[PDB]
């Protein structure tokens, strides 16, 4: 597949692609208005509205958070190691995004004020499609024609835009943002497989119920403008597995469509 | 449009 037409076929199921050349502003776009569960790809907004607290309350993120091994939820793999140290707030940050860790998310969550404090903060960014309404790790059932906790690709893509490469936040919580997004260690067969060599990427996943397979982040290539990058990816059945590869493809489709 | 901000923050 070399057209997002022809990896949708070829994977079934349905596909949403928007990446932005910030260097013209072009994007390449597959089914970009539609709305796709977004899973964990939202631990980036969430990252960055904890960002945005620290800005209003500097030193938040030294704050260390404790927590009992009952506030555990599936899926804790950093968080179930520290009940006994804590983690500070950035720890949290850190292992929600680049791992995934469910727990982390809730505790980040109720320390603003829930999901419902999330999707104000991509209000605040200029997000009007953005809604997160459940906890982990209800948010990720990923339900056909549910409304629950979904985005568009191209929402995601212009929110990931003025966070990492805008100034919806300040120069050192950005960096921050950056560096966290970087430090993915559950992305390896997914945008990180579609870039070329020497690019630098930061991105977020997310994968659900009904095979669902999404990744959005930033590419830097060491002389072009960044670009920006979203895909969002679902399946017919709810046992569907899900599609690292489709993610791949869909990057590198992406890229020679801007190159 | 209005709608789709509207649609965004709608309850479920």
């Amino acid at each position: 597949p070399a057209s997002f037409a022809a990896l949708e076929r070829a994977a079934g199921g349905r596909l949403g692609v928007c990446a932005i050349d910030t260097a013209t502003g072009r994007r390449t776009l597959h089914r970009a208005d539609e709305r796709f569960p977004f899973c964990s790809t939202f631990k980036a907004m969430l990252g960055a509205a904890v960002l945005a607290q620290s800005v209003a309350h500097p030193g938040l993120l030294q704050q260390r958070v404790t927590y009992g091994r009952s506030d555990l939820v599936s899926y804790s793999p950093v968080t179930e190691r520290h009940v006994d140290t804590g983690m500070t707030v950035a720890e949290l940050c850190a292992a929600t995004i680049q791992y995934s860790d469910s727990t982390a998310a809730n505790e980040l969550m109720k320390l603003i004020g829930g999901p419902a404090a999330v999707t104000a903060y991509a209000r605040s960014i200029g997000d009007d499609t953005f809604r997160l309404d459940r906890w982990e790790t209800e948010l990720n059932t990923a339900l056909p024609g549910d409304l629950r906790d979904t985005t568009t690709p191209a929402a995601m893509a212009a929110s990931l835009r003025v966070l990492v490469l805008g100034d919806a936040l300040p120069a050192a919580q950005r960096a921050q943002l950056i560096e966290w997004l970087r430090g993915n260690k559950v992305g390896d067969k997914r945008i990180r497989a579609g870039v070329p060599t020497g690019w630098r990427v930061g991105d977020k996943t997310g994968t659900g119920d009904y095979g669902t397979t999404n990744d959005a982040g930033v590419l830097w290539p060491p002389s072009r403008a960044p670009i920006v990058l979203a895909v969002y990816y679902t399946q017919t059945r709810a046992d569907a597995k899900a599609k690292d590869d489709v993610i791949a493809t869909a990057t590198r489709i992406a890229i020679a469509t801007l190159g | 449009a209005a709608r789709d901000a509207a649609v965004s923050d709608a309850a479920a």
